[PDB]
């Protein structure tokens, strides 16, 4: 059968059999690649599910986004977006991938997911993954604002600056890390405490307080603490 | 249009197997001909059924 | 046992049988043993059991064999097993004629007759039948053989040959993923065609071509009259081959000898194969064919083989297949990552398809092996038998150099290349592993004839061109990098070497065996922190050049002596940096020769600090270089092709000289957040892809483009954009989007010139007053999105000209007032006019609309022409009071939305038929729900105050009764809502599972036992949600169900194994109910487990269910 | 592979096996990175190769000399004294009462000397021109 005929038969089957959590968590990636393989499939299938019986949608993409999210785990759809980002932004495949993720982002907005709801879906268990550009950017779309995105990830760490900084410093050691954006997240923490007008040594202890064993991530080190203490020291005196 | 053998000889063993068939079979091998030889029938098989298969 | 011997002891146990026993013993054959004390008059059950499992039997026949009822019974059992089971029976006629056995005559017949007196009829019949059958079968006539010992030896040899062939390929079934290859190859075969189809198999060396061929031959050859397999034809061929005809003749001779099993005869001429095989089904496998000579030897024409036959040649370069004209080619693909791990663990942990103990270094080694089954096998064999610390100490050596097992096989294929092909291979391995073919041709075009080299390498399967870029397998790339140290590159005769090594180049740079000319390419990867910059001071004084620099800087730390070292080079060709970590480019850097320049992450500000000359430059990529204020004078850059300022974010303005970039094709200022204007481009620019996605500060634009070839023009956010550049011809607008590009005013009239623009968006384009009148000029325009495009008070009447658009989404256009009227759109699927607060007049385009959505409008009228429109799958209107005078509207409606305030409870809804859905937004002042019509599938009350009574027993179908926030519900109404039988959810305001559901609990578990003998049972389930910060707008929930026993572990089935809704509200103090069917009849064993998919959203709290 | 044996932290190679190894030193080169090196192992006969004056002596990173033959000074061309050699590993067993002015001038002119063994040095002071920054 043609590519469309096969691809429809596959998606219906996966949503029909209700298979394993990890089996879904894998099969979604294969389906995603088959979608962006050639450009004239997203719209065509998005046209097919639009006409099929069910709830109405404002666009073909929403019709396809709803079908995919319902079929595989919604938390799984998030992983497939993160793991299938092509290199060249101007290629055909990158164009298709953007159509998929934007539809899912708009689909989540219409369901009224909070900032925390998106983050919990994105979450992979490694606290540095959130600051990878392929994940951070997709977060921004789902929340429209970096401050909220930073706030959402800050609260997902239980409002722990120590755990927060450990992640952002570990994101400074990535081959494709955007310094300007990662700085904004690093900066963002500061004016939250500058709005608190905390004393520098207190700010040290405030950071050092979570350095204790009150809470499975990688803790900071005292030397870089002082620089962070030094970093905040003069800027907001 | 598929045959496993080119020539199948039929004869009486007690009379011609030793004398003339031998020469005819030898002559065929010298002309690039692969005739069926019953002595080469695999052991532990029914000759009656197997031989009829070679005829067709 | 091995063999079951049957004999008559009194005749042969002493003389001949002992010799056969001795021969079998010396040939490693263990026949079943028996004793004369171990025999009764009958045979016994254990004797038959031994016979049945022997899997081969030898019936030695003597004169008095028939004179023992024991022996006759043994023979009868042997024949019975031969006919039923696959037992193989061999016969020895010890000085007795087979005809005598057949007719039961002679002395043998006399003994048989004397033995047959007294027996019942069936015993005699079975004995006679067995005797006849055993006389028929082909055995060994003792009289024919001149030499008894030779006959016994021949019998032993035949027994041995027909004993080491029972188990077919029982071993080495531990090879992974062969089913995919078999299925993908069956389509190529199409054995049903009865043709002589040729089939090729090709791929990089070390994928499994030989193994795939062996597996296929093992699986299919039994279906062919005459089948043979030739192995490693390339290796077994004379390398100089002074007489091609003699080698050709001997190759065909080997093929025929192995073909007919015809004892290595000698062949007269080259046409014999046709003479023999043109009239028989043939399956032929030719492995590792290198050049057309072997193909001409073995299979030159289709007509060489009988009607219906398959010949399969496995090669390594496509050119050989193509020359012979095959066109039925399977390009063998790499196995999946899981299959790769299975192969590696098979070869490393001793038949364990999974790992053992640790499962950590295994995946590092696997990833090191790429995906070649050869690489996986070699690494697994190298690592097997060790322990974890031994693995860890072997790992770095394995990583820094590839095993000689892989190296030799790769080297053999590498040596079969032309010299320029070898040079291109080295170039790709060292520098351009993953680059566009066009850039490779542009950079290496004056050396190697790049196009032909790439064509040959792709044919040889030493490289693959996926999409527009080349890719070489990492295992092969490592070989290339290694050979780059023990080999040179020549162009005319100048010797070159490529420097590739992670910080292991620095030693080579600190040398005096130097030329300043040997090295033209550098590929440096600097991920780790620097201990000290290992370059010496003296080498900094050198003037050595490089025509290719590619540095993957990866840290915040800055390299200075490396910079000073590279920029001494007078004529660089291509420059690649990542994380340049410096403010400018040094002034002593010459760029007259510079074809490609990319610094994909940088801290460059106002680089070059003055004008330079850029004669042959064709690619500039300053992406992500956020700390970049402006850009140098691009005058005299006429040959520039593409410029990618991807996400520079501090580019205040663009140089005025952009006018002179005549050859420009691609202009990508994606985020580029600091831009204000965008200067005019010129006349012959012909921009092909113009991307400005989120230029939030971009205000001005050029007045014109000259967009003769403009595939894509994207301005997604671009919030403050007043006007828009005109367009000339737009003959190829593959893509134009302005999603949320607010603060626009108009649209250039030339937009209608785009004849092929299928899709078009303006969602969010607020403050857009009117569409251009030329929109109708567009053709193939299929999709037209407009959403909350307020202040669009018109719609041009030329739309009727379109005649192809399927859907026209026009949502939230609060000021749209009229629509064009005298229009019929021949194929218009939907028309989504929601919340068009001032539409005020029914949209009448007399068409074949199937989905009409008119909610929140202000039409308050329905025309009479609508009966001309026979099908409507969805006609949705917001209820106004004066619908009652439009009886033509009622029967052709689907949905309805009562307003914020409707006291009346409309009985008319009973008459009106198609009510797939009915929605009640707000309506706090509503006495009760209206009596539901027979066709009701959906009921929604998103917010409500009083719904005391629901006076209607409705039982249409799988109906959804959603009541998100309505507490004044009478008990009978509530009970009706729970106890209505449906196949979907039903959701109520409640704070506790109702007592109606007896069996209660709180990955949660529900336990109950059922009172029934044997039936299919039906269950009603009730679920609350864990108290969380549920969003008021949360609108999505799916639930999975698992039912299982504890007396047994039978995971039973459950017909509605899931319930999903994309519109149900998710809230805390609410009751969700649904229904289940179970059919398996493990009586007193019921355990339920309801899970909420998306635990990040909803988690199941309390739970309680009921039976029926 | 049973080509060497480690007894008590010291490696041991069999006499015949070592003798085979020494012969192949002349016929085989050593590649570390992109460079190429060879070794000089001989009782006294391998010294005229230093007087060849026609081949690149940079590919000589190891010297193993045994001078338990004569107190006579070994013969080197004055031009070979001009060339500076990059000798990283030096093992000289200069067992005699002789002093080797020529050998000292030839070796201690090396810029970087990784390891230096000299048995029976038979001199008074190490020459001042001997660089020792690299000396393990
Ligand atoms: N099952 C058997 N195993 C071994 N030899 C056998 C068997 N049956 C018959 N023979 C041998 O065959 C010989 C008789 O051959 P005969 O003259 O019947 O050949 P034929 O029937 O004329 O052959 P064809 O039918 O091919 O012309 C006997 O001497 C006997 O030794
Ligand atoms: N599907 C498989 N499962 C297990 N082992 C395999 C598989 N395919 C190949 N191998 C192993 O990898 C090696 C690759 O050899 P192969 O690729 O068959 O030679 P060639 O490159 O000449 O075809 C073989 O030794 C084989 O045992």
């Amino acid at each position: 059968p043609s590519a469309v005929e096969a691809l429809i038969e596959t998606i219906d089957r996966h949503g029909r059999v209700s298979l394993n959590d990890e089996a879904k968590m894998k099969k979604v990636v294969r389906t995603w690649k088959k979608l962006i393989e050639r450009d004239d499939l997203i719209g065509e299938i998005g046209k097919h599910y639009f006409e099929a019986p069910g709830p109405l949608h404002d666009t073909y993409d929403e019709a396809l986004a709803t079908r995919l999210v319902t079929t595989y785990s919604d938390r799984g759809v998030a992983r497939a977006i993160l793991h299938t980002r092509p290199s060249d932004p101007l290629s055909k495949k990158a164009g298709q991938a953007h159509r998929l993720e934007e539809a899912v982002a708009s689909l989540w907005k219409g369901r009224g997911y909070t900032s925390d709801n998106v983050v919990s879906s994105i979450a992979t268990g490694h606290d540095v993954d959130f600051f990878a550009p392929t994940a951070f950017t997709f977060l921004v779309k789902c929340v429209e604002s970096e401050d909220d995105a930073n706030n959402a990830i800050f609260e997902y760490f239980g409002s722990n600056p120590s755990r927060y900084f450990s992640a952002v410093l570990h994101a400074m050691e990535k081959p494709d890390a955007d310094s300007r954006v990662l700085e904004s997240s690093k900066k963002w923490m500061f004016q939250c405490y500058a709005q608190k007008q905390f004393p520098t040594p207190v700010f040290e202890r405030t950071l050092a307080a979570y350095q204790s064993e009150d809470y499975h991530y990688e803790k900071l080190s005292l030397s870089q603490i002082e620089e962070l203490v030094e970093e905040y020291s003069r800027i907001y005196s | 249009r598929i045959w496993k053998h080119q020539v199948f000889p039929s004869f009486h063993g007690a009379d011609v197997r030793k004398t003339i068939l031998s020469h005819i079979l030898e002559s065929f091998r010298r002309k690039g001909i692969d005739p069926f030889i019953d002595n080469n029938i695999e052991r532990s098989k029914s000759i009656g059924h197997e031989l009829k298969e070679a005829i067709k | 046992h091995q063999v079951f011997p049957s004999f008559h002891g009194a005749d042969v146990r002493k003389t001949i049988l002992s010799h056969i026993l001795e021969s079998f013993r010396r040939k490693g054959i263990d026949p079943f043993i028996d004793n004369n004390i171990e025999r009764s008059k009958s045979i016994g059950h254990e004797l038959k059991e031994a016979i049945k499992g022997s899997k081969i039997a030898i019936v030695l026949l003597s004169k008095n064999y028939a004179s023992s009822s024991w022996c006759l019974d043994e023979l009868a059992e042997i024949m019975k097993c031969r006919e039923l089971l696959g037992q193989i029976v061999m016969t020895i006629f010890y000085e007795v004629d087979p005809t005598d056995i057949k007719k039961q005559t002679g002395e043998f017949g006399k003994a048989f007759t004397k033995t047959c007196k007294g027996k019942t009829k069936e015993y005699v019949e079975r004995w006679r039948k067995a005797l006849e059958d055993v006389a028929t079968i082909a055995g060994y006539h003792s009289h024919k053989w001149r030499n008894e010992a030779d006959m016994i030896e021949k019998i032993a040899t035949d027994v041995s040959n027909m004993l080491n062939s029972f188990k077919p390929s029982r071993d080495f079934n531990g090879l992974v993923g062969m089913r995919a290859h078999m299925d993908m190859l069956e389509q190529l075969l199409r054995l049903v065609l009865d043709e002589v189809r040729m089939i090729g198999i090709w791929g990089p060396p070390g994928i499994g071509k030989t193994t795939i061929a062996r597996f296929l031959f093992n699986q299919v050859s039994d279906r062919f009259q005459l089948s043979a397999i030739m192995v490693n034809i390339k290796g077994c061929y004379p390398r100089p081959c002074f007489d091609e005809y003699s080698a050709q003749l001997q190759l065909q001779n080997q093929m025929l000898s192995q073909m007919i099993n015809h004892k290595d005869i000698m062949i007269s001429h080259l046409g014999v194969a046709q003479e023999r095989l043109r009239d028989k089904k043939v399956f032929l496998v030719l492995d590792e064919v290198d050049q057309l000579g072997q193909l001409d030897a073995l299979a030159k024409e289709t007509r060489w083989f009988g009607p219906g036959s398959r010949i399969i040649i496995t090669t390594e370069d496509l050119g050989v297949l193509k020359a012979h004209g095959i066109n039925h080619v399977y390009k063998v693909g790499y196995p999946s990552n899981d299959e790769a791990f299975q192969i590696f663990c098979m070869n490393a942990f001793g038949q364990k398809q999974p790992h053992e103990g640790f499962d950590e270094i295994a995946r590092e080694v696997m990833a090191l092996a790429g995906e070649l089954p050869l690489g996986l096998k070699v690494l697994g064999s190298a690592l097997r038998g060790k322990s974890k610390p031994e693995w860890e100490r072997t790992l770095p050596r394995l990583k820094t150099s590839l095993d000689g097992k892989i190296g030799s096989i790769i080297q053999f294929s590498y040596d079969a290349l032309c010299d320029e092909d070898k040079y291109l291979f080295l170039y790709i391995a060292c520098l351009f592993n993953k680059e566009s073919t066009t850039k490779v041709e542009g950079l290496l075009g004056k050396f190697l004839d790049v196009r032909q080299g790439l064509h040959i390498l792709a044919q040889k399967s030493l490289i693959s061109i996926e999409d527009g870029n080349i890719y070489m397998h990492t295992l092969l790339e490592q070989f290339g990098r290694e050979t780059s140290r023990k080999q040179f590159i020549h162009h005319g005769y100048t010797k070159h070497q490529l420097l590739v090594g992670e910080r292991d180049i620095c030693e080579v740079l600190n040398d005096d065996t130097i030329d300043s000319r040997r090295f033209i390419g550098i590929n440096l990867d600097l991920y780790k922190n620097v201990e000290e910059l290992n370059i010496s001071e003296k080498a900094l004084e050198r003037i050595h050049d490089f025509q290719f620099v590619r540095i993957n800087g990866k840290n915040h730390a800055l390299h200075e002596r490396l910079q000073g070292l590279i920029y001494q080079s007078p004529q660089i060709r291509s420059l690649h940096w990542k994380c340049y970590q410096n403010i400018c480019l040094p002034s002593t850097f010459n760029s007259e020769f510079l074809v490609e320049l990319d610094m994909s992450f940088s801290k460059l500000q106002k680089l070059w600090e003055g004008t330079k000359q850029l004669r042959n430059l064709k690619w500039m990529d300053l992406s992500y270089s956020s700390y970049l204020k402006e850009l140098p004078n691009l005058s005299t850059a006429t040959n520039l092709e593409e410029l990618k300022l991807r996400n520079c974010s501090s580019l205040v303005e663009l140089p005025s000289s952009i006018e002179k970039l005549t050859s420009l094709q691609i202009l990508d200022l994606h985020r580029c957040s600091s831009l204000v204007e965008l200067p005019s481009f010129g006349n012959a620019t012909k921009l092909e892809i113009l991307n400005l996605e989120n230029c939030s500060s971009l205000v001005k634009l050029p007045p014109s483009i000259n967009a003769n070839n403009l595939q894509e023009l994207s301005l997604t956010n671009c919030s403050r954009v007043v006007e828009l550049p005109a367009i000339e011809n737009a003959t190829n607008l593959w893509k134009l989007n302005l999603l949320n590009c607010s603060s626009l005013i108009e649209l250039p009239l030339s937009i209608g010139t785009a004849t092929n623009l299928k899709h078009l968006d303006f969602r969010g384009c607020s403050s857009l007053v009117k569409l251009p009148s030329s929109i109708g000029d567009m053709t193939n325009l299929e999709v037209f999105y407009l959403s909350n495009c307020s202040n669009l008070v018109e719609l041009p009447s030329s739309i009727g000209n379109l005649r192809k658009l399927t859907l026209l989404l026009m949502r939230g256009c609060s000021k749209l007032e009229t629509l064009p009227t005298n229009i019929n759109l021949k194929s218009l699927h939907t028309l989504n006019l929601i919340d068009c607060s001032r539409l005020k007049s029914f949209p009448e385009i007399s068409t074949h609309i199937k989905y009409l959505r008119l909610i929140g409008t202000a039409i308050k009228e329905v025309p009479l022409s609508i009966m001309s429109w026979s099908p409507l799958a969805h006609f949705q209107i917001s209820y106004f009071e004066s619908l009652k005078e439009f009886p033509h509207a009622l029967d052709i409606i689907t949905e309805l939305q009562l307003s914020k305030d409707i006291q009346e409870v409309p009985p008319w809804v009973k008459r009106m038929s198609r009510l797939r859905a009915l929605r009640l937004n707000n309506c706090n002042n509503l006495v009760s729900l209206p009596q539901l019509p027979d066709s009701l599938a959906y009921l929604y009350a998103d917010n409500c105050k009083s719904l005391e009574r629901l006076d209607c027993c409705f039982n249409n179908p799988e109906i959804r009764l959603y009541f998100p926030k309505c507490f004044k519900l009478n008990q009978e109404a509530r009970d009706l809502i729970m106890h209505t039988s449906t196949r979907n959810f039903a959701m109520l305001p409640g704070t506790q599972v109702p007592a109606c559901f007896n069996h209660r609990a709180t990955s949660l578990k529900i336990k109950l036992k059922e009172s029934p003998l044997p039936t299919t049972l039906t269950f009603k389930a009730c679920i609350m949600l864990v108290n969380e910060e549920m969003s008021y707008d949360l609108k999505s929930m799916s639930v999975d169900i698992v039912i299982r026993d504890e007396q047994n572990d039978l995971k039973v089935q459950c017909t509605p194994s899931y319930h999903q809704c994309t519109e149900i509200y998710v809230l805390t103090e609410h009751i969700y109910t649904f229904e289940l069917e179970v059919e398996e009849v493990t009586s007193t064993e019921l355990v339920f487990e309801f899970t909420s998919v998306n635990e990040s959203i909803c988690k199941i709290g309390e739970c309680g269910i009921l039976q029926r």
